[PDB]
């Protein structure tokens, strides 16, 4: 006998067994090292797909500065990844788009953002995912190098007493231009601290500092206050809504077109679409936008671009020596991997030498690009400007388009009434992205009619939309108390039962693990088991002394009383007059050394 | 060891001792000194202000327990509530849960619906009392229809809801109809044209052949299947041309296939699929099927006859203009090929009305001729015999239920065994008192319940059983509960064999002493209370102390002692080898230990 | 009020813009001055797709083509335990000595251990002394009461075999010492290519049967209930962990979590120290001699033991080192087993029903030594096994409702032991059972993802997909299109270079494409 576990898919569809072909969610064992070989690679296609050859040496580094921007070369071979960008076509594509919704739209978005950071207060930035310190010259927490950067203003030249995003904002401009900076001790120069504070490393997802987030966070709130707007933006927020889009979009499809055309769709995956989005294009694009608003503002979004203009990468660990037995094996940095230039290998050595003129001390001066995650909801609205474009080439034949598109991946709904015409709108599509640098790949791109397609995981079909980001907690990456994280994870398995990633006994299964994972966590078990941990020994005594073993609590030898419809509600909630008084006051005693407020809190 | 961090007069004013039983506890501190805290510390009366504090999380709570919860059902499609939305309705399935609104009707149809398919099926057992058992079951029949205890003579006439078994348990009481007809799940019309019947045949396996029947003349009607509509015309064995309304994919195959059964098209008419060969049987247990009911069935079993059905209707390339108008093989509305004879839109098809009413004749197989043939109804459109459970009704003449199964039958034996007591000579008691377990072994109830017992292994069984209760007996050490739950075993003869440590019936359960389970469960402080499923029941005396004295019902010839540790876990086999004066530990349950010493 | 300017910013202001504009104010009044000619963009777009050359094809008048896998050997066993070739001895669960340093202790008492002496010359292996006198120490050390082992001479070499070596300063560098020592790049290994493996379906039908014991895998509770809802959910979970439970995968399940949650614990109180660790499970039940119902019986097994060396877990990404000695009574294969050093333990004793007793027939014994890595995160990823119920579970759930809706009425039972699923073929014909039964493949597959997880089945698993929905379009008559195949072909065999699991999915992806051409026009022969 011979066990092919794929034979399910023929007498069956492939929206309900489609799951079983990814591993399930969690932090994978892959574990890839950010070192210097994959970096280079990085910058050496960056500068690659830039199709030109001309520099400008500046004036504030002695260095040049590849401008791929309206300056289109090298045409041969356009079906690869492209980077040069046309600042006509881009502002005609925002001028449809403009006309399409309105007037004042652009006016009303920039405003609300503005007016909604204005009441904002800078300790916002502590929330992030992380940051690049500019003093230790590491990665930490956000609140950390707030922290840092605070305590090196005030040791240096005196508090910074703004508290308010508007006041740090200019104090950075103003740390720009000082000339001697200190912090807990040394002090350093102008130019280095420039650098540092341009400075970035690779976690290669980027990790920037701190002086550039509060307008990379400006920048993005207006972002997102224009991808409301748009029925073609699936990026601010997934599941139910998404669906109500997509059937939105298919039913105003049908409505729209008549009975001798036929439709096709295609799923479209943009490769490198963090090597091909320029902060330049960006920059104008904001301009054209506020042009007609508070040169506040103006001044404002015309920040975050040129800091990403002008961005120092940190190379990783250096390369390693070693003898013919590997008996002795010697260790060096990157600054001086170009010392050592003829000894590397030629692979390491030709993927060196070229860039050895955008090296400073051991970072490369990265003139473009847009490595970080960030400005994803700009990237999406310059999607839907793509997709909003239409003009009389078109109407003559009797042809159009439309879609969606999230961060890098989009989906298209082209319309003909040949099956000629839909090739020819396909190319004039792609044309048309490649313009402005948006490219699309070719072995993960398909395509095929209207009933069959796919989307930031979720398989549509003619029926059964099928979801596939079930997301779960995870307590020993992320231990804060034993009286939250168990609340946290029911309102999570919640929200995913919302967005349909979950059903009723899946539900109950990934609970009474998700509990199993908490106990092991806090190490702690019921009083049922027979156990004899520390906790528990305390717990094998005192039990005895109560009767409302329901109302125990799980943290304390306690069994669960919550299920599929008792999740937004606390156990806490759910067993208050179920606790034997006693133990009830015990708890709820603010009189002790140390959501629902308990006296189960690690500080 | 110490993350935690905590204050300083805030500990001493508490009076926390580190080390209270080697827990350090600790400014900094672990985490078992919450333990500790919460255990053993100051007592505050603060409830009130927590409450106003978290008045929006307890006024959730308070909504949440105001909550009637109603039945689910799986379908699909065609501020106090997003707080549940989660939790009562998703994509395939939906809660009807409600808050206020009340009104019982539709349940109430559904219910007389199902009620009237129970009926009719249960009149489908012989083959010339098909009426007269019928109508005696609808008189033998009485329902708390809603609030109102009626009887199920004239609810099948007040109501006015199409269907087929209201119709086929409708015309046995000469009632009116309206002209509709019901070929399976779905519901047909016509709307003009006729014809007359005609017999064909068709072949099985290429070899014998079958007789059916069909029209030849032309005429039109209007089917309609879930969320589906649709028009169409029928002449000579074949369907002429086809419109449907409904867009559904599923819903739209099934009504294509229905309808195309209907007109009988296609070449599985004249040969038949090698799947019907595997079976050739066109007839129930002991009855006649004809030939459309059993492609339906085949068509039941999966989607790839469903396919293949379709396939047989013929599929063609569309043209242009058409595409707006096509179908596809998987209920595509529009694609570069469809099929033959096919029409989609939107909208569904008004549907017309009949204000005729007539009454039809039954027939020995139940079958409803209005005229010129063409049944509307019987129990071959009807789904198979689906066992549900009735309230709200009576049902009083034989063949009402079986209400026979191993459960009630050991619940019943119980209930005897319980009631036997009777605080009576000759009875439990007094055997008790004197010392006569014997007779115990012959006792009528342990007889009745005999034959639940598993057979191949009934003897180790009762030797076990019987071990236990003389050992109980004799000392005056016992428990009624253990007993009781043991003596159903105590009727055949004692053998030699390997016992586990659970007594099984023949429906695969079982029962085990000196634990608690869902078929038997007990417990003290309520002693006077017998589980069975949940069920309580009640003991015709009261002890406080003929049941606290277990130490010889949980294993044969050994008792319980004081617990110790240093001795040795076993199991329940190597205890044959055991000594006196050797206590012994072993499991007694699930995680569940004790102490035991041989006699 | 207005955002106060410096003059280092002005200055790449100005300086960072567009090519054919030097200066923030020019871009800027190009921009909010910006009209529409749209004839010269349509003729830039048509220029463009002139120069532009896309390929779109059919999948129809240009098919795929079986995929060409590596040449070379086969490709050997991987995880760190032993599935189908494990054996366990057994004992009685105390709840008072529920822990692995009491348990191996009372193991080792009967003596069964110190009988196991493995001769000097092995069958197949590389460095067998080490491994010999390491077990002796292992003994020696449970025989002391304490687990840690003091000398530190074989554990050392075998976590440094794989690097250990001096370092220089750059600074105590020049050109005459590079010269003298022949200093260069160190030339990165590349992992070399290997074959089909031909042992994946015996174990995949061993994980498949039923396990003698059940209990395996713990779990938690159930908490009451308010409605048919979470009733029905309570049903059907009972009825799958009915059936899952009772596997062998499940076995090995718990086996990796019991053993993962000792380890994690050891990395983090006894770090920088050489400790000593079971290879044990718990059991609950198993199925009576004379009758196949479940019975009570609390367990406890041994499949073998794993030495730790130092581990930090704060460096070198925290990567730590164990050893593994696990027992076994089916001698080995060369292939299969490669990384795998092997000796022959005396003998051990088998226990079967007879009658109505039990009896004992000796066979002998093998162990099996091993050497591997570990870090955190696989620890992590280990531990959280379970969740692979979770998948299954929700595959039973998504064909239980869709059918239930389709009819309008609860068809769980119906459906879960009728409904049929294809599982695989004999004798060139295919073979079907109930989803009841396909839940162990469906769980096995999980598991084995959950084990074998690397980058390459993540593209593995990206990449399949859209073949997938190729042939799902070809079932349902849809003109599927792409652009590049053979690409997408390259971008899958290049991921398939040594894990077994990728090897053995691609040759069944193969495998279903052939039985499919019988009914689909999409694909090459």
């Amino acid at each position: 006998m011979e066990i092919n576990p794929y034979l399910m898919f023929l007498n069956n569809d492939v929206t309900s067994l489609i799951s079983t072909t990814y591993p399930y969610t969690g932090p994978p064992p892959m574990s890839h090292g950010s070192s210097t070989k994959y970096t280079l690679e990085t910058i050496k296609r960056t500068y690659d797909y830039s199709r030109t050859s001309v520099e400008k040496t500046s004036k504030v580094f002695n260095i040049p500065r590849r401008k791929f921007c309206n300056c289109l070369e090298d045409k041969d071979e356009l079906v690869k990844p492209t980077g040069n960008v046309d600042i006509s076509s881009l502002l005609g594509l925002a001028e449809m788009m403009e006309k399409r919704m309105g007037e004042g739209f652009f006016k009303h978005c920039v405003m609300e953002a503005e007016t909604e950071i204005l009441k904002m207060h800078f300790s916002r930035l502590t929330e992030g995912r992380q940051t690049y310190d500019w003093t230790s010259e590491r990665n930490m927490p956000a609140a950390t190098a707030l922290q840092l950067t605070v305590d090196a203003i005030k040791e240096t030249e005196g508090p910074f007493k703004g508290t308010t995003m508007l006041e740090y904002c200019n104090k950075m401009i103003e740390m720009l231009d000082w000339k001697e900076i200190k912090f807990k001790i040394d002090s350093i120069k102008h130019d280095e601290f420039l650098i540092r504070a341009l400075t970035i490393n690779t976690m290669a997802i980027a990790t920037p500092g701190m002086i550039v987030r509060p307008f990379s966070k400006i920048v993005e709130t207006v972002a997102q206050k224009i991808c409301e707007k748009l029925k073609e933006s699936g990026l601010p927020v997934g599941g139910n809504e998404k669906k109500a889009k997509l059937k939105t979009t298919v039913t105003s499809l049908n409505a729209r077109m008549n009975s001798d055309q036929f439709a096709v769709n295609i799923t479209g995956d943009n490769s490198k679409w963090n090597e091909c989005q320029q902060p330049e294009a960006y920059l104008a694009l904001l301009a054209y936008i506020t042009k007609d608003s508070s040169d506040l503002m103006k001044d404002l979004c015309s920040v975050a671009p040129v800091l990403f203009c002008n961005k120092f990468v940190k190379l990783g660990q250096g390369i390693r020596l070693s003898n013919k037995r590997k008996t002795k094996e010697v260790i060096i940095k990157a600054e001086k991997m170009g010392k050592y230039k003829n000894l590397m290998r030629e692979e390491y050595k030709n993927l060196f030498e070229p860039l050895e003129k955008y090296i400073q001390k051991d970072v490369c001066f990265l003139p473009g690009g847009m490595l970080m995650g960030m400005f994803n909801m700009l990237s999406t609205v310059l999607g839907v400007s793509t997709l909003c474009y239409m003009d009389e080439e078109l109407k003559a034949k009797g042809c159009f388009w439309t879609g969606l598109q999230s961060s890098d991946d989009f989906v298209l709904f082209a319309v003909a009434s040949n099956w000629s015409n839909i090739h020819w709108t396909i190319r004039r599509f792609n044309a048309v992205c490649k313009l402005i640098g948006i490219n699309m790949s070719l072995e993960k791109s398909y395509g095929s009619l209207p009933e069959l397609f796919e989307f930031t995981s979720m398989f549509f079909d003619g029926e059964f939309v099928s979801n596939l980001a079930m997301e779960l907690p995870a307590f020993t990456t992320a231990g804060v108390n034993e009286g939250v994280d168990f609340t946290a994870a029911m309102s999570i398995i919640k929200t995913n039962m919302i967005n349909n990633s979950l059903s009723p006994s899946t539900a109950l299964m990934a609970l009474r693990i998700c509990l199993q994972e908490f106990r092991a966590t806090y190490r702690v078990h019921p009083w049922d088991s027979r156990v004899k941990g520390g906790r528990m020994k305390i717990i094998n005594e005192f039990i005895k002394t109560i009767e409302n073993k329901d109302g125990l609590l799980i943290a304390d030898g306690g069994k669960l009383m919550n299920n599929i419809s008792t999740l937004h509600i606390p156990e806490e909630v759910l067993k208050f007059e179920k606790m034997d008084e006693q133990y009830r006051n015990r708890v709820f005693n603010p009189k002790n050394p140390f959501a629902v407020v308990s006296t189960h809190s690690f500080r | 060891k110490f993350p935690i961090i905590a204050n300083k007069r805030m500990l001493e004013e508490a009076q926390i001792p580190k080390e209270h039983n080697n827990v350090a506890l600790w400014v900094l501190a672990s985490a078992s000194c919450i333990n500790y805290w919460n255990f053993c510390g100051p007592c505050v009366n603060n409830s009130e202000v927590i409450k106003e504090v978290y008045k929006s999380r307890f006024g959730r709570l308070e909504r949440r327990k105001e909550i009637m919860w109603k039945e689910l059902r799986f379908t699909l499609v065609d501020p106090e509530r997003m707080e549940l939305i989660h939790a009562l309705g998703g994509e395939t399935w939906i809660q009807e849960a409600n808050t206020a609104g009340i009104s019982n009707v539709d349940q109430r149809k559904n219910d007389i619906r199902a009620v009237c398919r129970k009926v009719c099926l249960a009149a489908n057992a012989s083959i010339m009392n098909a009426k007269s058992k019928l109508v005696e079951y609808i008189k033998s029949t009485s329902m708390r229809i809603g609030e109102t205890e009626r009887k199920l003579e004239e609810l099948i006439l007040e109501t006015d809801d199409v269907s087929p078994e209201v119709t086929l348990c409708k015309s046995a009481l000469g009632g009116q109809l309206g002209k509709t007809l019901s070929f399976g799940p779905m519901l047909l019309k016509k709307i003009s044209g006729s014809g007359v019947k005609v017999k064909d045949t068709v072949y099985i396996q290429g070899v014998r052949a079958v007789q059916f029947e069909y029209w030849s003349e032309q005429e039109e009607f209007y089917g309609e299947y879930k969320s589906a509509t649709a028009l169409f015309s029928r002449k000579e064995r074949s369907l002429e041309w086809i419109t449907i309304g409904g867009g559904i994919n599923e819903d739209r195959k099934r009504l294509l296939a229905m309808c195309m059964i209907f007109c009988r098209d296609g070449d599985y008419f004249k040969d038949a699929p090698a799947t019907i060969t595997m079976a050739d049987l066109s007839t129930k247990l002991g009855r006649e099927i004809p030939y459309q009911y059993v492609m339906m069935n085949w068509i039941q079993k999966s989607e790839d006859n469903l396919e293949a059905l379709l396939y047989s209707r013929g599929i063609v390339e569309t043209n242009p203009g058409k595409m707006g108008s096509s179908m596809g093989i998987d209920g595509s509305k529009r694609a570069i090929k469809s099929l033959r004879a096919v029409t989609i839109q939107s909208g569904k098809i008004d549907m017309p009305e009949s204000k005729e009413k007539i009454h039809l004749e039954l027939s020995d197989n139940l079958e409803a001729f209005d005229s010129s043939g063409r049944i509307v109804a019987t129990i071959l459109d009807l789904p198979s015999d689906k066992k549900v459970t009735f309230q709200d009704v009576s049902f009083q003449h034989p063949d009402l239920a079986v209400l026979r199964d191993e459960k009630t039958a050991i619940t019943k034996g119980y209930e005897a065994l319980i009631k036997r007591l009777g605080t009576g000579d000759n009875d439990i008691p007094s055997l008790i008192a004197k010392k006569d377990y014997l007779s115990l072994y012959n006792l009528p109830e342990v007889k009745l319940m005999a034959p639940l017992i598993r057979p191949n292994r009934k003897g180790v069984y009762s030797r076990v059983a019987r071990k236990l209760v003389s050992t109980q007996v004799t000392t005056g050490h016992y428990s009624l509960h253990e007993l009781i739950k043991v003596l159903p075993f105590t009727y055949f003869a004692p053998k030699q064999g390997m016992f586990e440590g659970r007594l099984f019936f023949s429906n695969d359960s079982f029962v085990e002493p000196g634990v608690n389970n869902n078929v038997f469960s007990w417990s003290k402080a309520d002693s006077s209370k017998i589980y069975c499923h949940g069920i309580a029941i009640r003991v015709p005396l009261v002890v406080g102390d003929e049941h606290m004295d277990t130490s010889l019902a949980l294993l044969e010839g050994f008792s319980v002692c004081e617990n110790d540790p240093r001795a040795p876990m076993v199991t329940r086999q190597d205890l044959i080898d055991v000594g006196f004066g050797q206590k012994v530990r072993l499991f007694v349950g699930q995680g569940s230990v004790r102490t035991f010493k041989r006699t | 009020i207005e955002m106060k300017k410096g003059k280092t910013f002005l200055e790449l202001r100005d300086e960072s813009v567009p090519l054919p504009f030097q200066t923030y104010e020019q871009m800027k009044d190009y921009c909010e001055k910006f009209k529409g000619n749209p004839r010269e963009l349509a003729s830039k777009v048509s220029q463009m797709q002139s120069n532009i050359k896309l390929p779109i094809k059919h999948y129809e008048q240009n098919k795929f083509r079986q995929i060409r896998l590596p040449k070379g050997p086969m490709a050997p066993y991987t995880h760190k335990f032993l599935m189908e070739e494990a054996w366990m001895f057994t004992k009685i669960s105390d709840p008072e000595r529920s822990r692995a340093g009491e348990i191996l202790i009372d193991f080792f008492k009967k003596g069964n251990l110190s009988a196991i002496r493995p001769k000097d010359k092995p069958l197949q292996g590389k460095y067998p002394i080490h491994y010999k006198n390491l077990w002796n120490q292992i003994k020696a050390a449970i025989a002391d009461r304490t687990m840690v082992i003091n000398e530190n001479d074989h554990s050392e070499f075998l976590g440094g075999i794989g690097r250990a070596s001096k370092k220089i300063p750059e600074i105590s560098l020049t050109q005459d010492v590079i010269t003298t020592e022949g200093l260069k790049q160190s030339e990165n290994k590349l992992p070399e290519p290997r074959s089909f493996p031909r042992w994946f379906n015996a174990e995949w039908m061993w994980a498949i049967k039923d396990s003698d014991l059940t209990g395996w895998v713990p779990m938690a509770e159930y908490p009451p209930a308010d409605n048919e809802l979470e009733d029905y959910a309570e049903h059907l979970n009972k009825t799958m962990e009915g059936v899952l439970q009772g596997t062998n995968c499940a076995r090995e399940m718990g086996k990796c979590i019991l053993t993962v949650g000792a380890l994690m614990t050891e990395c983090r109180l006894f770090p920088g120290k050489i400790k000593v660790v079971p290879i044990y499970a718990r059991s609950k039940e198993r199925k009576s001699m004379q009758e196949g119902l479940p019975v009570p019986s609390e367990m406890d097994c041994l499949f073998g033991i794993c030495v730790k060396s130092k581990s930090h877990l704060n460096k070198d990404d925290g990567m730590y080192t164990i050893i593994t000695f696990e027992f076994s009574i089916r001698e080995p294969n060369l292939e299969k087993h490669q990384k795998y050093t092997v000796f022959e333990a005396g003998h051990t004793t088998v226990r079967m029903k007879k009658g109505e007793s039990v009896i004992g027939r000796e066979v002998p014994l093998y162990l099996y030594c091993r050497t591997t890595a570990l870090s955190k995160i696989k620890n992590d990823w280990l531990s959280k096994a379970r969740r692979c119920f979770i998948t299954t579970m929700d595959t039973v759930e998504t064909i239980c409702l869709r059918e239930s809706a389709k009819a309008e009425e609860n068809l769980v039972e119906k459906t879960l032991n009728e409904k049929q699923m294809w599982i695989g073929k004999k004798n060139g014909e295919l073979i079907a059972q109930p989803l009841r039964e396909a839940l162990r493949v469906q769980l096995v597959q999980q598991f084995y993802f959950c084990i074998y997880n690397d980058s390459q089945l993540e593209g593995f698993c990206n990449e399949q997909k859209k073949i997938l929905m190729a042939l799902e379009g070809d079932k349902k008559n849809k003109s599927s299109f792409g652009f590049n195949p053979e690409g997408l072909l390259e971008k899958i065999e290049e991921c398939l270079i040594n894990n077994p699991m990728c090897l053995f999915m691609a040759q069944r992806l193969n495998e279903l494409v052939i039985e499919a051409s019988k009914r689909g026009a999409k694909f090459f022969k």
